[PDB]
RNA sequence: UAGGUCAGCAUCAGUUUUCGGGGGCGGAAAAAGAAUAAGGGAAGGUGGCUGUUUAUAGCCCUUGUUGUAAUACGUCCACUGGGGACUGAGGACUGCGGCUUGCCAAGGAUGCUGACAUAAUGGU
RNA sequence: UCUAGUGGGCCAUUUUUGGUAAGCAGAACUGGCGAUGCGGGAUGAACCGAACGUGAGGUUAAGGUGCCGGAAUGUACGCUCAUCAGACACCAGAAAAGGUGUUAGUUCGAACUAGCCCUGAAAAUGGAUGGCGCUUAAGCGUACUACCCAUACCUCACCGUCUGGGUUA
RNA sequence: CCAAGACGUUGCAUUCUUCGAUGUCGGCUCUUCCUAUCAUACCGAAUUCGGUAAGCGU
RNA sequence: UAUGUAUAAAAAUAGAGUCCUGUAUCGUAGAAGAUGGGCGAUGGUUGAACGGAAGUGUUUUGACUUGUCCAUGAAAUUCCAGAAUCCAUUGCAUACGACUUUAA
């Protein structure tokens, strides 16, 4: 059954703020195994999408994603910034996001 | 955008013409009208219909060019047949490909 | 940046210091301590110990001729043991001793003419035998401890110490 | 104590640009930096601190405060290189180093010839 | 950086603070967080220090009706989780859903006594504190503030330690077994230049 | 804490006793232990094994007893019941005493030895609702209060 | 981040003093800029020339001679304090000067709370001989047979699997 | 031929961010160091017997040669190779430039495609 | 030229008067508040930074990066063990003198001089470095990079005002 | 703190709020906190004085 | 909220049973995993005892073989998406509820 997952786990940190305001247009995203903004600029553009089930099948499907690109990284700890097309949920925070390989430089 | 080359060994293509592969052989037709889809519209297309035998030669004749250079090279016929994909533990910044 | 001290195995059959545990077994008897509370080197080169101590300060440094006192009063200790000799001073009521358990407790009465009879436990591996009390032992710091229990228990209260007298002290401590 | 800081031991560096090199102590400047060599032309004298470093288990003779040359003849007449080697230890960080190298195909041929080898897992009854 | 959906510590020799503030992160990261051993938590200063300090958490008590006045645990796990909830959002719902996320208990019960227990480097004692600076532990700093069942975690863990004993002796026969086939095979040599 | 690994009941309980279990034993069909009562005849295995179990893992023994209160001139009819704890011996010992006391009576002469300081717990008489000079012995306000 | 400066200067030329003379100093400074303030500081107190009747004739950055080689350096320096009564002298083994002079900052910052402003350095000079030393640890860094423990290992990945080895 | 909604890449423009390379110049025309010739020196004293001066280890100081050495640092290139993000205002032609009359990255985005033509996007 | 409102002021820096003192009374210069949001000081009219049309992107100030909280459980060298340590200006308050505390220095074993800690130190609902906690610090002193973000700065789009240049086709 | 406990020395009015109203002393009653301790407990100094101590009483 | 829902010694740290962490080990090739065949192996994956600390389990006793070669198939998805209560009764209780009783 380990044949599949073409993408990068990834985690919903919070939105990019100050210590009493938030932006939540732009989402911080901390991905697995990236430790430095080092390692952050090879996932530098990446498209991460946030995938979510709910009970109405639009287009005869149980699965809406929110898709996302990867802008630049955050902090010296490897998180990066990302946008996505609509804001993703303050209740999202802790959810997993999945960062696909493309578009590829490699 | 959507490929990642592999360090693996080049194979020869030299022996069979690429030429004939350009944007109007690939070219889907025109429809220039909102109405589309059905269930025999569905029927339609598939391997078994359309699918140009010139399509089909093309296709067995490029095959079998290249056959004999995975041949060659040992552990690349399983190689291309495999499919790749990320387990436990795997950092693509990490591993080179 | 290093400091060391050199001190001489006895004939002590195991001078054993794994995990800073010092088993020191002996001909007298086998004391078991443990030497966790100093990060100090014990090296066991044949019949030589050497205590190291690297990059210590004074406080530091004064403790490693503390382990070295501590280590050779245990191979004393284990090689011929400790006994401390109390005599008891009575000037009108004499001092009645019991001893239990082969003087394992020691029971005081009729001290300073009180009808409290004083019990004292005295600690593992020392036996106390019969107005001089001899207490005989492997581990010098218990047979101390317990001699001191013993003298704390014989104590006068709210007594002018000049003119009463009375109590058990400490006569002689060898080996 | 199998670890002692001075004079001629061997050294391997774990942070810096020069991470997996290795050295041997010259001097010793202090309790927290050292004048360190090695006979490779990459590897440059200078005085490094003792956190960028770890202590092998290699000692070799080194008079204190040789130049490059001396301590080169030294480590050559010493055969430090592949006597570093024949510890488990080394054995280990080139098999990381080859393993970090490898690339895709390599990757898919191990998985194959681990596979061959786990099929056995023959033991007696 | 690694994500697992449970992360079993193993809380021997941790450090209360050290480890409170790394599993709070990962709580309100999203990972359900399983901290075991809590009698075992270290905490540095010596004990009387420590002792004091929670005379002094005893003494807050509502002046009308104390049973609205702060609730002093004394269990190490709850001790472990109040230092937790201190570091999380806890009155608001984003930190109080991540509190769910964590289980800190006294031992390793059977459900975790049969799982991989791993440590935090960052929270140690041993890498943390200048050795010969006194410290406490959690277990007998809870025995003497009210904690009553210190000495039936001891006897349980003893037993639980013998039986896994018995159960790392049996597979280290098997790991042995392994190793001693694995070399019989032509296979090793031809993954030597690979690394492996 | 301590937690009740596991029960064992009696092959036939008493209307008395069973009469605790129901607020309505008029109108039920007086059903409580009756399958209880069909496995202990048929299948004394599970017993043992429930007692075998009692005698491996438990560290305190309770016997359920209950009170013949139809000796006593109370128009009550639902007999008392409760746990008492098993003391003496291994916790082997504590279990065949019980099972060999299942269905039997013990008498207070055994217990008590007509001279020992005991404990009496119970419930006070209820004196309703009182006031703060009363309930609590606060002094009485003046005379002259308002 | 400091660099010996050897900054040379002299009161402009007037018609009292057609020929000024030129007072040289090797001072420690970050930069050109605060070497050249502290030069003018140095010499607004002893020989009465301002910044503005002064002007610094040579700037000069000088490097270590023999970096490759440990040193033993002796630092009089005057500290100021709370009473501002009191002078120093101290010793540090290094290779280089400036590096001597910035682990002087540092110990008599974390020492006696000295800041930047409050110490001014008297003279840093090379001891070459071991008996001129009189600092016992520098002399027991000059011990023949030094060896010692390597201190304080320590040796992101949260959540390491085995308990740390910390050892040897 | 032209046009609806949302997307993907390409080539550009404006703004910015982040890695890398080649080169010039400057300093004690870096300091060092290496190899190779000399002189001198002592040790925290190597071989030789606690003591001495390169031997069965070496180090330091001074000077020459390789050397017009290299590297680091400072500085500049109207030198150059990548990765990411936001933005596309204006609407025939005018201009300033480059190229060679047409072309061009030169007075603000176009080109090639696909999916959906949907409650998709958007609104409440 | 005509006219409105105002003709109770208050705070901070430095200088200062009366006063035992004061979150006291009275002045002088400048800047603020009143009339003014915004980022930081946990919180606060005048403290620090910065002054504000609607938005996008980038970069910063003061302040910060263990968790709460966006951002290094960073680097280098040290000091400190406190039985109710310490923790950032304004500021939320403490002294002389002391210490078989310890780390250093100066001078003839001794006297000292300096830092940190402790003692001096002594209240009333339970309770505040902001909280949790922190001890080779997540404390204190100093240096050094990386990083976080204001409505500030920068490029751009749009709105309005003002300003200047064109417009008989 | 200092040495001849003297001599010294260092510490533990204003009018800001309320005048479209905050019920104004004492006793009685009842509760709780502080310790700068009267008694009780524990030691220590020559019925006399201190240390820990606010548990209980007063 | 999953995409491999992979991993069970206890310890000390001036020591542990080779160490200098797991970047390791276990698993991983096949229409999201097809239909056949030859050799090799006799392994591998899957459809009664033990465990009470929260025993949620562990252990043991018909398909599927990628151990190794070979042959068909994929596409035009032609570039990302049987009880309790009321009614009744009791006074061991009681403002009212509640409580303790009795009631076929």
């Amino acid at each position: 059954a380990q044949g599949h997952r073409l993408y990068v786990k990834a985690k919903h940190l919070s939105f990019q703020r100050s210590k009493h305001v938030i932006h939540p247009g732009t989402s911080i995203v901390k991905i697995e195994g990236c430790d430095s903004k080092e390692e952050a600029q090879f996932y530098l553009g990446k498209r991460v999408c946030y995938v979510y089930k709910s009970s109405k099948a639009v287009r005869g499907s149980k699965i809406r994603v929110i898709w996302g690109t990867i802008a630049r990284p955050h902090g010296n700890s490897g998180a990066v910034r990302a946008r996505f097309v609509h804001n993703l949920p303050a209740k999202t925070f802790g959810s997993s996001l999945r960062v696909m390989l493309y578009p590829s430089n490699i | 955008r959507y490929v990642i080359a592999t360090s693996a060994p080049k194979i020869d293509v030299s022996g069979v013409s690429v030429e004939k592969f350009t944007k109007a052989y690939f070219a889907k037709q025109k429809r220039s009208g909102p109405v589309k889809k059905d269930e025999a519209f569905f029927a339609e297309n598939a391997p078994k219909n359309a699918l140009p035998a010139e399509r089909i030669a093309d296709q067995k004749a490029v095959d079998a060019k290249l056959l004999p250079a995975i041949k060659a090279i040992p552990n690349m016929k399983e190689y291309l047949a495999a499919s790749f994909a990320l387990s436990n533990g795997d950092r693509p910044h990490l591993m080179k490909f | 940046i290093y400091k060391d001290e050199t001190l001489t195995i006895p004939k002590g059959v195991t001078v054993d210091i794994k995990a800073r545990n010092v088993t020191v077994t002996g001909p007298r008897g086998t004391l078991k301590q443990n030497l966790r509370h100093v990060d100090i080197e014990m090296k066991k080169q044949g019949n030589t110990i050497k205590f190291i101590v690297w990059h210590g300060s004074r406080k530091h440094n004064a403790c490693i001729r503390s382990v070295y006192s501590i280590i050779n009063n245990m191979i004393i200790g284990v090689t011929q043991g400790f006994r401390y000799k109390m005599r008891l001073v009575y000037a009108h009521f004499p001092i009645n001793i019991n001893l239990t358990e082969n003087g394992t407790v020691v029971e005081i009465r009729n001290f300073l003419g009180e009808r409290i009879t004083r019990v004292i436990k005295c600690l593992p591996g020392v036996t106390v035998s019969i107005d001089e009390i001899i207490l005989e032992g492997n581990s010098l710091e218990n047979v101390s401890q317990s001699a001191a229990n013993i003298k704390q228990i014989c104590n006068v209260r709210n007594k002018d110490i000049r003119k009463f007298l009375d109590g058990i002290y400490v006569s002689e401590r060898g080996n | 104590f199998k670890r002692y800081v001075e004079v001629g031991r061997v050294v391997l560096v774990t942070k810096g640009e020069y991470t997996g090199k290795l050295a041997v102590i010259v001097d010793i400047v202090d309790h927290k930096r050292a004048l360190i060599d090695s006979p490779c032309s990459e590897f440059p004298r200078q005085v490094i601190r003792y956190g960028s470093v770890v202590l092998t288990h290699i000692v070799m003779k080194l008079p204190r405060g040789a130049r490059s040359g001396i301590v080169a003849k030294k480590w050559k007449a010493q055969d430090v290189c592949n006597k570093w080697a024949s510890s488990a230890w080394a054995k280990k960080l080139e098999a990381k180093k080859v393993r970090s190298q490898l690339n895709d195909f390599d990757r898919f041929a191990v998985m194959r010839l681990k596979k061959q080898r786990r099929e056995q897992v023959n033991v007696a009854v | 950086s690694e994500f697992q959906k449970v992360v079993v510590i193993d809380a021997k020799g941790h450090l209360l603070g050290r480890l409170a503030s790394v599993v709070a992160k990962q709580l309100l990261g999203g990972q359900k967080v399983v901290v075991v051993r809590c009698e075992e938590l270290n905490i540095s200063g010596h004990f009387f220090r420590n002792k004091l300090k929670y005379l002094a958490y005893l003494r807050k008590a509502c002046r009308y009706n104390p049973s609205r006045g702060a609730f002093h645990f004394r269990a190490p796990s709850r001790i472990f989780q109040k230092a937790v909830r201190g570091m999380l959002p806890h009155k608001t719902a984003r930190g109080q859903a991540a509190l769910e996320h964590l289980q800190a208990v006294e031992g390793i019960p059977p459900p975790f006594d049969k799982q991989k227990r791993v440590v935090v480097p960052a929270a140690l004692r041993v890498l943390r504190l200048k050795p010969g600076r006194k410290y406490c532990t959690v277990g007998r700093l809870s025995s003497e503030v009210g904690w009553k069942y210190n000495d039936i975690v001891a006897k349980l863990e003893e037993r639980r330690k013998v039986k896994s004993a018995a159960f790392y002796q049996a597979k280290l026969a098997k790991q042995k077994k392994i190793a001693s086939a694995k070399e019989a095979s032509p296979v090793n040599q031809k993954l030597s230049q690979f690394g492996y | 804490g301590l937690r009740s690994l596991t029960t064992v009941w009696a092959e036939h309980l008493s209307e008395e006793v069973k009469r605790r279990f129901y607020k309505n034993w008029f109108k039920s069909k007086k059903k409580a232990f009756t399958k209880y009562a069909k496995k202990y005849a048929e299948s004394t295995q599970s017993i043992n094994r429930e007692l075998e179990r009692i005698k491996k893992y438990c560290s305190v023994v309770r016997v359920l007893a209950h009170t013949q209160i139809r000796k006593t001139p109370l128009a009550q009819k639902k007999a008392h019941l409760m746990e008492i704890q098993v003391n003496g011996g291994s916790v082997a010992d504590k279990v065949e005493w019980a099972r060999e006391h299942f269905e039997k009576t013990v008498d207070i002469k055994s217990t008590f030895e007509q001279n020992e300081m005991i404990d009496v717990i119970g419930v006070t008489r209820g004196k309703g609702n009182e006031g703060t000079t009363a309930r609590w012995g606060t002094k009485r306000l003046p005379r002259k209060t308002h | 981040a400091l660099k010996e400066y050897q900054v040379v200067g002299r009161k402009v030329p007037t018609e009292h003093e057609p020929v000024p003379k030129l007072f040289r100093m090797r001072l420690f400074a970050p930069n050109e800029s605060v070497a050249k303030s502290r030069y003018w500081y140095f010499l607004k107190m002893i020989n009465k020339v301002k910044k503005a009747t002064g002007e610094i004739v040579a700037i000069n950055e000088i490097s270590e001679p023999k970096p490759l080689k440990a040193k033993v350096f002796g630092i009089w320096i005057r500290y100021d304090s709370r009473s501002g009564t009191h002078n120093m002298y101290k010793e540090f083994r290094d290779t280089t000067r400036v590096g001597a002079v910035e682990a002087m900052y540092a110990d008599m910052a974390a020492r006696h709370r000295a800041r930047f402003r409050s110490i001014r350095i008297l003279k840093v000079v090379e001891v070459e001989k071991k008996e001129d030393v009189r600092r016992n640890y520098v002399k027991q860094l000059l011990n023949p047979h030094l060896k010692f423990p390597l201190p304080h290992r320590r040796t992101k990945k949260v959540f390491a699997p085995h308990r740390p080895s910390t050892f040897y």
